[PDB]
This record gives structure tokens, C-alpha cells and sequence, in this order.
């Protein structure tokens, strides 16, 4: 739970679709 | 079995949308087991499905349909749409012509025919095919005369002889003159049977002209031909319409034929 | 063993892989079946069509919503459009795949256990989860506390959210959106004097919404400024080839959504609902739920849109609330893309429901 909201905070590169 | 093709002129939500022309629109098309409707301007499919409502408000199979996606050249479109009784005949299988790519068919056509297998328990034919057109005025004798190849088509495809190829061919007048016709294979050809004759008129305008044909081959169709049968219906006459009337409902009559 | 991402509004689907930034497929949440009995030349019989065929063919056809303000009220509807999902847009095998689904604030649970139902049972998926909409919108804008307003085509919520948590006691739900403003845009310029009958005219509206509409800063102001001046008057040129003008029904249509009474609605305006969803909320909380209003969905694309809310939530606020409105380019699409982002991170993999588990439920 923490883990996973502090994971959100830091972001992903997505890809070009 | 009572078969016709009908240009009606920029047949779209408007014209169905008036009670008035709807009604006429109707009567003529219930006369026929068969219809084919060209000039068909409905670009989401309304005015098809409205007519269909009428027809089919009392009885839901009164009438199955078989139409095409929008065609043209150009950006100007328009479809073929057939309406049959399902109690007289059934459609077996459809295409339209193709000349073996996917937008070959517009190198000879405009509006690339549309081919209907029909199967016939009701006359000496058992199973035929319709080959609509509806040609550019422009190009009338070049697309005439490419539906020999549309014919070729047929037959390899479906190995069938018994084809009527038939609508608003533009043919006569200032789009195809005397002397062109030696140039169009399905007219020179005996395999082919004209039952319209040039001498027609089948405009509800005050041109004379035979722009609306229909064409038979195959020796079980010919033989089911009704003689006398094929004409041009003038629902202006028959209806005791104005002349400005019957152009509200379309600039041309219906051209019939009855098979046995 | 790549993830799908499926979000399912009233007016469109949006649906794609988890790890791309954008939808693949976006279509009408639509399932037609013929009102008569034929076929497209060189096709056989279809009992439905889904999506941009369905609406393309929609005169031969009776329409279905099967999702109405957000929430899926037609089962065998909706399960015709997971069907043309899957197979026919994506073109995936769903038994291959562990799929998010998204769903409404406040959905039912016994609704929630339907779909859940449809995915194990009808479409063999591995694995699923379900998120709520405007939670993925906030996790989209990296962050896990704010407040969303979500407007789509069919539904505006207000979803305070403290660490992660909606919190559905504060949730507003408004029944004014795209759909709405498509229809009173069309409503004002046939008043205009202009004419939409043909379906293709019709069609033409909606168009004319999403490129020349705004939202004005101050709605009176801007009103006399459009009878002082042809200065915001803009032109849109019809596909056939005339060009039409239109001044103050570029911005009197999305003012609707601040003032409902203009549809004849005797509702809030989604400032009043923001404002009401905050003060739900713990006082201790609201800093930073106002410092962090998140806009999500199609219908909060106006240009303006943004500016107003400020300025409206300003006026309401205490008088030292540090106020700030986020309003990504992409918002359109913000729920897929933070479903795209929560099915791709290494936290989420063990909270995926597995077939397995869902056979010992
Ligand atoms: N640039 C734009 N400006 C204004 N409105 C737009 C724009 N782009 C899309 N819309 C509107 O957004 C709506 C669709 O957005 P969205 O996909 O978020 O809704 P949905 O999820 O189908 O519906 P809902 O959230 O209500 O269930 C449509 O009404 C569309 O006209
Ligand atoms: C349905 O079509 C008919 C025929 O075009 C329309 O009647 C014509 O239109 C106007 C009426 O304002 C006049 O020019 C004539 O009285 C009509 N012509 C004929 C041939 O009768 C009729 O108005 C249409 N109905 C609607 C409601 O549009
Ligand atoms: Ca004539
Ligand atoms: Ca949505
Ligand atoms: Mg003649």
C-alpha cells in the first residue's frame, strides 16, 4: 500500500503507442 | 416474378422524410418481388431503413435488403440497394466487382456493380444473378461495355450462365449515340438479350431517352422472359400525376420485366 | 503476459496495452442489431454491430447504451462490446491476457461482481483487476492525495481521494456532461437560425463543440464582449464546403456545466459541487485536496475550463487557500493512461485476482 503510492509518486516512462 | 430497376433521384432522408413521396416511393416498390434502387444518397443508411419500415410495418419479412457501402469516383457517393420479397426468392450469395485488387473495380466503374445471386423456385430459372449498374453519363460506353468483362466475371466465379444485368446504363442520347453501340461487346454479342429497346423512353423528364436497361443472358433466363413484359413503368400516367410531381419523386421511371 | 487496459465510459471505450502512453483502440460504447432482415454486398448475416460500424449503420439499426452514467446496466450488451474489444479492435486472445478494467465512483459491488463474473467465466482472462476511474486519472498526474472532477459523456463526479482512498462519502455525482452540451450546442445554433435534420448534419455538432468552444472567465463580461465586437467570432467550415460563424455559442454551451439552469437543470455547477465534495471532507485534509484539483475526462478539454474552476474555487475558499487546478494536454485519456502506469508497476503484480483464485472464492 505504501510501497505501491510511493511507486505512483515516482511515475513510469510509458511508450509510444 | 416481377423484377425492376429504379433511379431515384438523390434518394436520401429528405425524399423519406416527405409522407407524400414516401407513399409513392412505396406503391411503386411493392408492385416488384425484386427491386433494385440506385442514386442511393444515405450516408448513415436512414432513408433505407425507413422505407423498410414501411414496407415492413405489418408483416417484418415483407421485404430483406441487400445494400452496398457508399461509391464513387470521387467524392460524390451512392449505393445500390436491393429490396426483395423473401418468400419468392432467397439470396444465395453477394460481391461487388473487383478486377482483382481492392479499388481495381473503380478503374472501369464509378460506382463499382453490385451482383446478386438469387435462387428461383417460382420460374423455369433456378438460380440467376443481377448485375446492377448505374454508369457515369461521361463514360457511359466504356462502362456498358466493361459489364461484358463484369459478365466474364460471373460466369468464372459462380460458373453461372443466367445473368441480367440491369439500371440506369445512361444509354442513349447524348451519352451513347448510334453509331457507338458497335462498340460495346454486350450489345454486339448474341449472348446477350436487350429488353428495353433504344425506342424507350425512360425519363419522367421531357428528354426521350432510353438511359434504363435491362439486359438478359443465359439461355434458362431468356427462356423464363415474359414476352411484352419489359418496360418502362410511367408512374406519372399510372398514378394521375403532374409532371412536377413525378419529378419530385424521381427525374426516371422504373424499367420492369416479369419472368415465368 | 502484457496487460490490457480497458476503460468503458457512457459515450466511448478506450482500450489498450498497459506500458503504451495512449490508447490503441477509442470508439462509441454503442451494440446495434439490424430492425431488418439483409446484408452489406459480399458480408453474410450479422445479428450486431459495435462501435464506429454501429454508428455508421445506425439507420438500419436499434441503438444500445449499455453503459448509462457511468455504471454498465446491459449485460448482454456490454458483453457484445468486450467481445468486438478484444477480438476485433485489439485483436488479442483474452485467455492470454491479465486485464484492468475501470468502473464508476460509487458502482455497485453486486455490479462489480458481475463484470468480474463476465471476465473469469465468459472470457477465460488469467487475471483481472478493477479500478475507479478517477482514482487512475490522479495516479496519472503522479500523485496519490488531490481531488478529481471527472466529466466525461455521460457523468461528472467529484472524487476526493486522501492517500490513495476515495472517499465515497464526500463523492458528488452530477448527471451533466458531453452528451448534454452536444445537444444544447445544437439546440442554440438551430435557435441562431441555423439547421441540423440529416443525420450527417447532425453529426456535424459535436465537431463543432470540441474545436470551437471555450469557457469563459467571466461569463457576463464575455457576453457583451461578443454584442460589442465580431472578435470572438469564429468560422467552421462544413464538409461540403460552406463556412458557418459562430460567436457567443462557442462559450454560453460548456457554461452549462458551471450554470446546470441553462438545460433547465436546478442543480449545483461543478464548481459548487467541488467546493460541497471538499467541505465533506475532514478539515484537516482540504489544503490539499485544494492545492491538488485534478480535471479528467473528454469534457474537460475546453480551452479556460481551468482559469474558471480557479477562479470560482477561489471565491468559495477561505480567503488564504492556496488553490491549484491541474488539467494535463492528455486528460481526455487520463484514466486509461493511469491504468496503463498502475498494470505495468512492480507493487500492482500481487494485487491482481487470478482465475485460480477466483474458482476457491
Ligand atoms: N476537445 C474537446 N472539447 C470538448 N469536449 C470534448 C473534447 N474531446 C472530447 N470531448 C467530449 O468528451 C466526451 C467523451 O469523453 P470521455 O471519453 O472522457 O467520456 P466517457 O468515459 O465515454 O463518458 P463518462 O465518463 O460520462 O461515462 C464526449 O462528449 C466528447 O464530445
Ligand atoms: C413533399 O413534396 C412535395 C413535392 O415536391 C412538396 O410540395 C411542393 O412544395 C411546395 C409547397 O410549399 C410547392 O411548390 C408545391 O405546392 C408542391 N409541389 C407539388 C408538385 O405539389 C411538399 O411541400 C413536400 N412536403 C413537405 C412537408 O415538405
Ligand atoms: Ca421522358
Ligand atoms: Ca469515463
Ligand atoms: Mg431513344
Amino acid at each position: 500500500r505504501g510501497a505501491l503510492l510511493d511507486q505512483i509518486r515516482q511515475g513510469i516512462q510509458l511508450n509510444k503507442t | 416474378l416481377k423484377i425492376a430497376a429504379f433511379n431515384i433521384r438523390t434518394f436520401g432522408e429528405t425524399k423519406m422524410s416527405n409522407a407524400t413521396l414516401a407513399s409513392y416511393i412505396v406503391r411503386i416498390v411493392r408492385r416488384y418481388d425484386i427491386v433494385l434502387i440506385q442514386e442511393v444518397r444515405d450516408s448513415h443508411l436512414v432513408a433505407v431503413g425507413k422505407l423498410l419500415d414501411y414496407l415492413n410495418q405489418d408483416d417484418p419479412n415483407t421485404y430483406h435488403y441487400v445494400v452496398s457501402e457508399p461509391l464513387g469516383r470521387n467524392s460524390y457517393k451512392e449505393r445500390y440497394l436491393f429490396l426483395f420479397r423473401p418468400n419468392k426468392v432467397s439470396v444465395l450469395d453477394t460481391y461487388q466487382y473487383d478486377d482483382g485488387c481492392e479499388s481495381c473495380g473503380n478503374d472501369s466503374f464509378s460506382r463499382e456493380p453490385a451482383v446478386v445471386k438469387f435462387s428461383s423456385h417460382s420460374t423455369k430459372v433456378k438460380e440467376f444473378a443481377i448485375v446492377a449498374l448505374h454508369s457515369a453519363p461521361s463514360d457511359a460506353v466504356a462502362e456498358i461495355n466493361s459489364l461484358y468483362d463484369v459478365y466474364l466475371d460471373v460466369q468464372q466465379k459462380w460458373h453461372l450462365n443466367d445473368v441480367m444485368l440491369m439500371g440506369d446504363f445512361n444509354a442513349d442520347c447524348s451519352y451513347v449515340t448510334s453509331s457507338q453501340w458497335s462498340s460495346i461487346r454486350l450489345r454486339t454479342s448474341s449472348t446477350f438479350q436487350w429488353l428495353i429497346p433504344d425506342s424507350a423512353d425512360t425519363t419522367a423528364t421531357s428528354t426521350n431517352c432510353a438511359y434504363d436497361r435491362i439486359v438478359v443472358a443465359g439461355s434458362l433466363l431468356q427462356s423464363s422472359v415474359v414476352p411484352g413484359s419489359a418496360a418502362p413503368f410511367d408512374f406519372q400516367a399510372a398514378y394521375g400525376l403532374s409532371n412536377e410531381m413525378a419529378l419530385a419523386i424521381s427525374d426516371h421511371y422504373p424499367v420492369e420485366v416479369t419472368l415465368t | 503476459t502484457t496487460a490490457l487496459v480497458c476503460d468503458n465510459g457512457s459515450g466511448l471505450v478506450k482500450a489498450g496495452f498497459a506500458g503504451d502512453d495512449a490508447p490503441r483502440a477509442v470508439f462509441p460504447s454503442i451494440v446495434g442489431r439490424p430492425r431488418h432482415q439483409g446484408v452489406m454486398v459480399g458480408m453474410g448475416q450479422k445479428d450486431s454491430y459495435v462501435g464506429d460500424e454501429a454508428q455508421s449503420k445506425r439507420g438500419i439499426l436499434t441503438l444500445k447504451y449499455p453503459i448509462e452514467h457511468g455504471i454498465i446496466t446491459n449485460w448482454d450488451d456490454m458483453e457484445k462490446i468486450w467481445h468486438h474489444t478484444f477480438y476485433n479492435e485489439l485483436r488479442v486472445a483474452p485467455e492470454e491476457h491479465p486485464t484492468l478494467l475501470t468502473e464508476a465512483p460509487l458502482n455497485p459491488k453486486a455490479n462489480r461482481e458481475k463484470m468480474t463474473q463476465i471476465m473469469f467465466e465468459t472470457f477465460n482472462v488469467p487475471a483481472m483487476y478493477v479500478a475507479i476511474q478517477a482514482v487512475l486519472s490522479l495516479y496519472a498526474s503522479g500523485r496519490t492525495t488531490g481531488i478529481v472532477l471527472d466529466s466525461g459523456d455521460g457523468v461528472t463526479h467529484n472524487v476526493p481521494i486522501y492517500e490513495g482512498y476515495a472517499l465515497p462519502h464526500a463523492i458528488m455525482r452530477l448527471d451533466l456532461a458531453g452528451r448534454d452540451l452536444t445537444d444544447y450546442l445544437m439546440k442554440i445554433l438551430t435557435e441562431r437560425g441555423y439547421s441540423f435534420v440529416t443525420t450527417a448534419e447532425r453529426e456535424i455538432v459535436r465537431d463543432i463543440k470540441e474545436k470551437l468552444c471555450y469557457v469563459a472567465l467571466d461569463f457576463e463580461n464575455e457576453m457583451a464582449t461578443a454584442a460589442s465586437s465580431s472578435s470572438l467570432e469564429k468560422s467552421y467550415e462544413l464538409p461540403d464546403g460552406q463556412v458557418i460563424t459562430i460567436g457567443n455559442e462557442r462559450f454560453r454551451c460548456p457554461e452549462t456545466l458551471f450554470q446546470p439552469s441553462f438545460i433547465g437543470m436546478e442543480s449545483a455547477g461543478i464548481h459548487e459541487t467541488t467546493y460541497n465534495s471538499i467541505m465533506k471532507c475532514d478539515i484537516d485534509i482540504r489544503k490539499d485536496l485544494y492545492a491538488n484539483n485534478v480535471m479528467s475526462g473528454g469534457t474537460t478539454m475546453y480551452p479556460g475550463i481551468a482559469d474558471r474552476m480557479q477562479k470560482e474555487i477561489t471565491a468559495l475558499a477561505p480567503s488564504t487557500m492556496k488553490i491549484k487546478i491541474i488539467a494535463p494536454p492528455e486528460r481526455k485519456y487520463s484514466v486509461w493512461i493511469g491504468g496503463s502506469i498502475l498494470a505495468s508497476l512492480s507493487t500492482f503484480q500481487q494485487m491482481w485476482i487470478t482465475k485460480q483464485e477466483y474458482d476457491e472464492a
